[PDB]
């Protein structure tokens, strides 16, 4: 009983342990740089609109 | 003779695409080839090198002529191509002659003024709609449209105008259109009744 | 050796002109006094600062983050100014070294001066972490007119055949490397380990050079053939069948 | 003598920094140590201990005198080192006294108009630069590095500047220049030839 237990536990072990190494090497880099990428996207635009309303505001100098 | 480079050419009547264009490349040929009157575009960053697409397809090609108009590239690359084109040669009538004897190319480096930017290529497609108006298939090829957005993008800022989006004004996409309209099989204005095509490809540098 | 220095302490608008005055002074030297010339300009990023305030000044256009329009148009004035000429025999070379914020590539700085130039070095911060000088990865790296450069009559033959396996090598080791940080010691092949001791090997010779030596092409080419030796000569696939005829039994 | 804040008085050359700059403590003055004259960074936030380093370069090391500079202080620092002055003392004879004879304290807080609050840190190094003309040894502390940024952004703020990054002016590197490169070991400027150096340690708060 306990030899069959015992080889029957690593099937499960390495199972768990390359999950476990995926989520920590793939799923968690790819999501902080587009993480990153949409930030600074969205700065971008909000800028661009700023831009806008300094130039118009410009204008409405004269 | 003399023509407004703006304005579009009048032709008889548009014609179907029949038949094919030759292509140098194995790939984009089996899977993705363009028809001999067609549009394409070949976008990318830098790192790629779309010249050397460019350049493999003006070196082998089944047309009559062939255009290469450059707009804010390197001056190597001109170098190149004036150095290497006048040493390949085919015939198919006996004595073997230069391919640069089918070839007329616009120049303009990066370093170059701003609007001659413009200038090169509204020349280049003019040339080739003239070159179509004699019976022949002729190719046409760019280099780096994104250039020439970049400097209408730059002249229209310095005239006060509102930006529409990234800074480029509002028309460049209706101009866009304009110039990659004029081409594909036509029938040509003329008694004789002869009949030419214009294939178009672009490169974009995003 | 002539320096155009530029101390932080001098005026912001100054930098503006020290790079056209460097430039100008070179083009005298190469197509004047016919001589070659080398021009070295340090920390673009400073220079494109400079731009972006001086554009700032008048309220221009931007672009991407905020730095100036035209500064393509500007950087290819500067950049341009450069190569050979007919009629003469002297030349300009330049190697403008620039600063990369953030280690993010697709900023417009550096985007920019890779547009506008035909190649990249890429000094890399992970090799300079393991404390290996110079700390230079090949993977980014281009020289586009090496196509012209090499070959013989230059060095020799096989050279071009030798720089373009090796780079498959290191690239399918890099890949193997990134397999095997996933996968685990059972899921790889030995083909897998054969790649991983090239990279041992390679990293750990090739690369490391010492400050003061100066190499030679030819032993660069040995040990380049040294390393291709490893693998079995079928699995070279980019390489012809006569340059495996010609050196690999040696 | 009264000297503008915005020029820098001369000196009649600059030396290499060649000496250590001691610290109390053998943790960071074995593994990593400071030049004297140099330019250096450390981290530092609320709870972490920060006024450690303070009072370790102002009691155990060999410079001559500290001027602390920082932006939106609390009186709880001024208290601690009044105290400090005679608890914290120097026995360079074998005698304590009080180590206010050794400072110069400069802080604005909050309150302050921006103006002053951007002043405090140009104020603070015209002090340490007339002290270092004297031939002794400095360190200021420019401490509130981050809260400084701020300022320059809050000044930016009333003249509709471009934002550069986030509301940073362009003249952000600038002003960064014209601060940070002001330090170093300098030979006097006179007849009995002093020597002496202004260190800077601006305390980054991420």
């Amino acid at each position: 009983s306990l030899q069959t237990s015992f080889v029957t536990l690593d099937e499960a072990i390495k199972i768990t342990n390359r999950r476990v190494n995926a989520i920590e090497h793939v799923i968690i880099p790819r999501i902080e740089r587009t993480l990153a990428y949409i930030i600074t996207e969205l700065d971008e635009r909000e800028r661009e609109e700023f831009y806008r309303l300094k130039k118009i505001q410009e204008k409405k100098k004269i | 003779q003399v023509w407004p480079v703006r304005q579009v050419r009048p032709v008889t009547e548009k014609l179907p695409a029949n038949h094919p264009l030759l292509t140098g490349q194995r790939v984009l040929d089996a899977l993705f080839p363009c028809v001999q009157g067609g549009t394409t575009a070949i976008p990318g960053a830098f790192g790629c090198g779309k010249t050397v697409i460019s350049q493999s397809l003006s070196k082998y090609s089944n047309s009559d002529v062939i255009i290469y108009v450059g707009c804010g590239e390197r001056g190597n690359e001109m170098s190149e191509v004036l150095r290497d084109f006048p040493e390949l040669t085919m015939e198919v009538d006996g004595k073997v002659e230069s391919i640069m004897k089918r070839t007329a190319l616009v120049a303009n480096t990066s370093n170059m003024p701003v609007a001659a930017r413009e200038a090169s290529i509204y020349t280049g497609i003019t040339l080739s709609e003239y070159f179509r108006d004699m019976g022949y298939h002729v190719s046409m090829m760019a280099d780096s449209t994104s250039r020439w957005a970049e400097a209408l993008r730059e002249i229209s800022g310095r005239l006060a105008e509102m930006p529409a989006d990234s800074g480029y004004p509002a028309y460049l996409g209706a101009r866009l259109a304009s110039f990659y309209e004029r081409a594909g099989r036509v029938k040509c204005l003329g008694n004789p009744e002869r009949e030419g095509s214009v294939s178009i490809v672009g490169a974009v540098s995003p | 050796v002539c320096l155009f220095l530029n101390l932080a302490n001098d005026p912001t608008i100054e930098r503006i002109i020290t790079p056209r005055l460097a430039l100008t002074t070179a083009e005298f030297l190469a197509y004047q006094c016919e001589k070659h010339v080398l021009v070295i300009l340090t920390d673009m990023s400073s220079y494109a600062e400079a731009l972006r305030e001086v554009s700032a000044a008048r309220e221009e256009v931007p672009g991407r983050r905020g730095f100036p329009g035209y500064m393509y148009t500007d950087l290819a004035t500067i950049y341009e100014r450069a190569g050979r000429v007919e009629g003469r025999n002297g030349s300009i070379t330049q190697i403008p070294i620039l600063t990369m914020p953030n280690d993010d590539i697709t900023h417009p700085i550096p985007d920019l001066t890779g547009y506008i130039t035909e190649g990249q070095i890429y000094v890399d911060r992970q090799l300079h972490n393991r404390q290996i000088y110079p700390p230079i990865n090949v993977l980014p790296s281009l020289s586009r007119l090496m196509k012209s450069a090499i070959g013989e009559g230059m060095t020799r033959k096989d050279h071009a055949d030798v720089s373009n396996q090796l780079y498959a090598c290191y690239a399918i080791g890099k890949d193997v490397q990134a397999m095997k940080a996933v996968v685990g010691e059972e899921a790889l092949t030995s083909d897998d380990l054969l790649y991983l001791e090239f990279l041992q090997k390679f990293e750990k010779n090739f690369i490391t050079q010492g400050p003061y030596e100066n190499r030679t092409v030819y032993e660069t080419l040995d040990i380049g053939w040294q390393l291709l030796r490893i693998f079995p000569k079928e699995m070279l696939k980019r390489i012809p069948q006569s340059t495996l005829s010609e050196f690999y039994p040696r």
